[PDB]
């Protein structure tokens, strides 16, 4: 059994290149083949290519040929994906995956095309936008609804809690939408008893790590 | 075909252009016949960086059954044949014939054991370009074939009594060559590539790697087992190329019933040698250069200008 | 280019009942077919390969069948943890040009629940920055299908709103939706009444929530 | 009379070049005619020598007429004369393997002694010169000793072994401890 740990999130301008990595631990590296698969937000899985590690030979998807290179470093048990000439539509989560092929060092090779072991995924955002933290505005309120609008940030992700983690029941933090400005926006809402307004205070905590930004917004009744 | 009365002709099986010709022909055969999914060949001609040539292609699972080849005279030449039943392959042949073509030769690619070939008509024969040189291969020609039955289920069988009788005959010929006071010892391959360390061959399109330790583990003319010998084998997908330096990858088997039986008609051996005034000789299975396979059949033929 | 097609796009199944998922190939892929499970935010998980072989750790209730160009994933009795997106993958060709279906989303089938609708006017802080976002919230409804229309002074709006929907709730199996109308401060102050109109199977008649600016 | 020096534990590459850029039959033997390694067509063979599991070639060079003998994890007893026989010609190379060790892997005190011992093959008579970080030079044959270490001798020592005109270099790290008065 191999564990696949990928490198961190990347943010790139269109036209740039990116190199993401995947450390394989726990078994014999050269008895595995490795594959890269990506997933655009809201979309399905797309096969990018696969490297036969023992042979050091990689094969790629046609629509990708030319600008993708998959390599493996046997000495550090690391697999690499390089994507060149990046386009905004290359924005996706990139997964490294792998499968046992048999005793490859003894010439046994099944050439398996399915994928048993998967990395945690690496977000690659390709956009003309520059990094910036969100503006957080109040959504003022038997049961009442209230919340925070988290607006105009880049890139993903942003994380939201209520009352520093003390409040989770009734909370809905919506997936972000991409605005025509190239910046993201989302809302987090929560429903509480209406008798709890004016006595119980509600603060939404917003964290945007890419911009090192943290904001707390007290949302008051009116 | 036509015996040449009162003609003496020199042969040299080790310098025979029919061997080279057959070699290039078998390489070509394998190109159109047994295609791998991937092949790698090195290219380090430059002053620095290497540049492995990689080819990926369709690799259909096909059967592979060697068919006899007949070599006839190439334009401008004639084929001469030595008729002496016990000819060592190098020297004057007093009984020589002209022939239209060679006999039918199955181009079996294998290491260690020569399969489906021609038997010696009289006694077992051993041939080397230099017996005194420990690095030169000894080609053994049996006078009785020994059956080897192999299966994709992971083993080959040989009758122990037949193999024992075979070794005794070979050892007798070896001590006649290296000294009648010598103990003759057979040991396993001392190492190298898998295709060379094991008895390597192809059966039903698949490449077999049979551990031959049990065939080569005996001592002869020293002092005063089980019915069948069972060799454990492996079918492999990643193969070192015999045609040139490189690697080829093939797809896994599709048949659950891969069976073949061959006749062992000869062997490729090497002698250990070295500075050891201990009266005993050690021989190990060898092979790998397929020109030696072709020589085992072509030793009696020669092409000449007419 | 082998195209993999899955049907249906969404499958709604009552807890503990059977689910059958379909995968078709545009040509024969023999038995070189794998099935994956993916939950939101996570990597895919291999369930079946070789068309019918369960991967290690996969419960017996998952079963793959078929060969050639038509395949089936069957889950004999849906557990809470089986609701997810399912993808099929072909790996028959050489040179490899492996492809995935576009997935089948398996969701929990429950009774109809009408949304509670809430409308939020823009904050004074945002109006100061020069823009106005009006938020319409549909909370805890089923099924996922809902229609939201923005009307400003009874003028049906288009091109100036964006929608977002939560994942199905792990406790009550409902969905929530937000619709956000965005206009400049200037355009915002040019109109009086701001309304969102909600159409849903759980409602007898379109529900409208509104406020007058100022 | 081509000589090559090697270090204990290192890898050495003994070269063999044919007249044409083509892969042909080659074989390496030692002085006692024991087969080390060679080829059979495009396959590698290894002989019954004591180098077996530490000997290799580089087949990516064969098509280029280069047939090297690579020996890894060198041992002193690997010292021998090696012969590459290729196209009826024999190219001979003498390998000498050396080892240098400090008499303690422990941290030494100021004023204490350091003794370096050279491991050499039978028959060889090498000269050794070593230099400490401060410039302290010692010379000798088999063993070299410094009577009293200075604090300034702490660090990498560089020792050069001279044999048959050729030289080989050893770096040895020596710790000499400081102390508060
Ligand atoms: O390489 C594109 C190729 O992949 C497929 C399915 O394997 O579609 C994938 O890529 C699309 C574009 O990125 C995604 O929208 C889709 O969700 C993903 O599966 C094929 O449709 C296409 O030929
Ligand atoms: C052939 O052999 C015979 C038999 O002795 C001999 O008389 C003759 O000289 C030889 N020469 C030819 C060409 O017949
Ligand atoms: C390596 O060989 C290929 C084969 O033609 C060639 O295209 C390439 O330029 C060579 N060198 C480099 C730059 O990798
Ligand atoms: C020469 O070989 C032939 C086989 O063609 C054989 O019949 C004959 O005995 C040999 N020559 C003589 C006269 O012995
Ligand atoms: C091969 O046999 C011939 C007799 O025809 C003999 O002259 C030669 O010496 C033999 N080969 C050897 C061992 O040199
Ligand atoms: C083979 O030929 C040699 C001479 O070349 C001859 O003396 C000998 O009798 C022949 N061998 C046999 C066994 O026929
Ligand atoms: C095979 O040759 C051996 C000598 O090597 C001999 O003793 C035996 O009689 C021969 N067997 C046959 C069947 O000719
Ligand atoms: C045969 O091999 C021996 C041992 O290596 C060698 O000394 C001799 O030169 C070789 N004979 C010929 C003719 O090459
Ligand atoms: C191999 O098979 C043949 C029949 O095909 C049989 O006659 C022979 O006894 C077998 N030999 C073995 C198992 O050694
Ligand atoms: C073959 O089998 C023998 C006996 O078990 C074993 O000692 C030897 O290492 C094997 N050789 C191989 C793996 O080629
Ligand atoms: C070789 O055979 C002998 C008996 O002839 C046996 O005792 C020994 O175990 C065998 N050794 C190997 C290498 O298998
Ligand atoms: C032949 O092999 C048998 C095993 O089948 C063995 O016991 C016997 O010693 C051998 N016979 C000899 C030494 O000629
Ligand atoms: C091998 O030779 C024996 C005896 O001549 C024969 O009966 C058998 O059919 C041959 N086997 C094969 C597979 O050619
Ligand atoms: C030898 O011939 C037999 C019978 O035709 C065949 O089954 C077998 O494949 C051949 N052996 C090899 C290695 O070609």
């Amino acid at each position: 059994e191999v564990q696949l740990v990928e490198s961190g999130a990347e943010v790139k301008k269109p036209g740039s290149s990116v190199k993401v990595s995947c450390k394989a631990s726990g078994d014999t590296f050269i008895r595995y083949s490795f594959t890269w698969v990506r997933q655009a937000p809201g979309q399905g899985l797309e096969w990018m290519g696969r490297i036969i590690t023992i042979l050091d030979v990689a094969h790629y998807a046609p629509h990708l040929q030319g600008r993708v290179t998959i390599t493996a470093d046997k000495s550090t048990s690391t697999v690499y994906l390089e994507l060149r000439n990046l386009r905004s539509d290359d924005t996706a989560v990139y997964f490294c995956a792998g499968v046992y092929e048999g005793e490859a060092d003894e010439g046994e090779y099944d050439n398996n095309g399915f994928l048993k072991h998967w990395g945690q995924g690496t977000l690659v955002t390709v956009s003309s936008a520059s990094t910036k933290g969100p503006s957080v505005f109040p959504l003022a309120p038997g049961t009442a609804a209230l919340g925070c609008l988290v607006k105009d940030y880049f890139p993903e992700p942003v994380t939201v809690s209520w009352n520093s983690g003390a409040l989770t029941s009734g909370v809905h933090t919506f997936p972000a939408v991409l605005q025509s400005s190239g910046l993201y926006s989302l809302s987090s809402v929560v429903t509480v008893p209406s008798s709890s307004l004016g006595t119980q205070t509600y603060i939404c905590n917003v964290n945007h790590k890419p911009s090192n930004t943290k904001v707390d917004k007290k949302v008051e009744p009116k | 075909e036509v015996v040449l009365v009162n003609v003496t002709e020199n042969f040299n099986m080790w310098k025979n252009d029919m061997v080279e010709q057959m070699h290039e022909d078998i390489i070509s055969l394998w190109d159109q016949s047994l295609k791998p999914c991937v092949k790698l060949t090195p290219l380090c001609v430059g002053a620095g960086s290497c540049n492995t040539s990689v080819i990926t292609q369709a690799c259909p699972k096909v059967s592979f059954e060697p068919i006899p080849i007949h070599y006839c005279a190439p334009a401008g030449f004639a084929i001469l044949k030595c008729n002496n039943k016990t000819f060592n392959g190098t020297g004057p042949c007093t009984n020589v014939s002209t022939v239209q073509c060679t006999h039918g030769i199955r181009p079996v690619v294998s290491s260690q054991l020569l399969l489906n070939g021609s038997l010696a008509e009289e006694e077992v024969v051993i041939r080397s370009v230099n017996f005194t040189d420990n690095a030169k291969t000894i080609i053994v020609q049996l006078n009785t074939s020994v059956e080897i039955n192999c299966t994709g289920a992971g083993h080959c069988n040989i009758a122990r009594a037949k193999w024992n009788n075979t070794l005794k005959q070979i050892a007798s010929k070896l001590r006649e060559q290296f000294g009648n006071n010598k103990t003759i010892i057979f040991k396993q391959s001392s190492g190298g590539d898998p295709e060379i360390v094991t008895h390597w061959f192809n059966c039903g399109g698949e490449f077999f790697y049979c551990n031959s330790t049990q065939l080569f583990n005996s001592t002869w003319f020293n002092s005063t087992g089980s019915d069948t010998i069972t060799l454990p084998c492996r079918i492999k997908q990643i193969i070192n190329m015999w045609q040139k330096v490189g690697k080829a990858m093939y797809a896994p088997p599709i048949s659950g019933q891969i069976r073949c039986s061959s006749n062992i008609t000869g062997l490729l051996l090497t002698r250990d040698g070295g500075n050891s005034n201990n009266e005993s000789e050690i021989f190990r299975p060898g092979g790998g250069d397929m020109r030696d396979n072709w020589r085992s059949e072509l030793y009696k033929y020669k092409v000449v200008k007419i | 280019d082998i195209v993999m097609t899955q049907s249906p796009a969404t499958l709604s199944v009552s807890p503990g009942e059977r689910a059958t998922l379909s995968c078709r190939a545009s040509e024969s892929v023999s038995s070189d077919l794998a099935w994956y499970q993916q939950k939101p935010g996570q990597a895919p998980r291999l369930l079946i390969y070789g068309a019918s072989t369960r991967a290690t750790g996969v419960p017996a209730r998952f079963s793959g069948s078929g060969s050639g160009a038509e395949f089936t994933l069957t889950i004999s009795s849906l557990q809470s943890e089986d609701f997810a997106v399912y993808y099929c993958q072909q790996y028959n060709n050489w040179p490899p040009r492996y492809t995935f279906g576009q997935g089948t989303r398996l969701e929990i089938k429950r009774t109809v629940a009408a949304p509670s609708v809430f409308i939020f006017p823009p904050s004074d802080e945002q109006l100061k920055s020069g823009t106005a976002s009006v938020v319409c919230l549909l909370n805890n409804f089923y099924p996922r299908e809902a229609k939201v229309q923005w009307k400003v002074d009874n003028a049906l709006q288009s091109g100036n709103s964006q929608e977002s929907v939560t994942e199905q709730d792990s406790k009550d199996s409902t969905y929530s939706l937000s619709s956000t109308l965005t206009l400049s401060k200037a355009d915002y102050e040019k109109h009086k009444v701001y309304a969102c109109e909600v159409t849903h199977q759980g409602l007898s008649s379109p529900v409208t929530k509104s406020f007058n600016r100022g | 009379k081509k000589v090559v020096l090697g270090k204990k534990g290192d890898t050495v590459e003994l070269t063999c070049t044919a007249s044409q850029k083509k892969s042909i039959q080659f074989h390496w033997k030692n002085s006692n005619q024991i087969k080390i390694l060679g080829n059979q067509g495009s396959f590698l063979t290894k002989g019954p020598s004591k180098l077996n599991d530490r000997a290799d070639s580089r087949r990516s060079l064969w098509d280029q007429g280069n047939f090297p003998l690579i020996i890894k994890n060198l041992k002193i007893e690997d010292s021998d004369t090696y012969i590459c026989e290729v196209e009826d010609q024999k190219e001979e190379v003498q390998l000498l393997v050396f080892g240098l060790t400090a008499n303690s892997d422990t941290h030494l005190l100021q004023g204490q002694s350091l003794t370096l011992t050279l491991e050499s093959p039978p028959g060889s008579s090498p000269s050794v010169q070593c230099r400490s970080p401060r410039g302290k030079n010692i010379q000798g044959g088999k063993t070299l000793s410094v009577s009293q270490l200075e604090l300034q001798d702490s660090g990498t020592w560089t020792c050069t072994v001279l044999q048959n005109q050729k030289k080989v270099e050893f770096k040895i790290d020596i710790v000499v401890l400081a102390f508060q008065k």
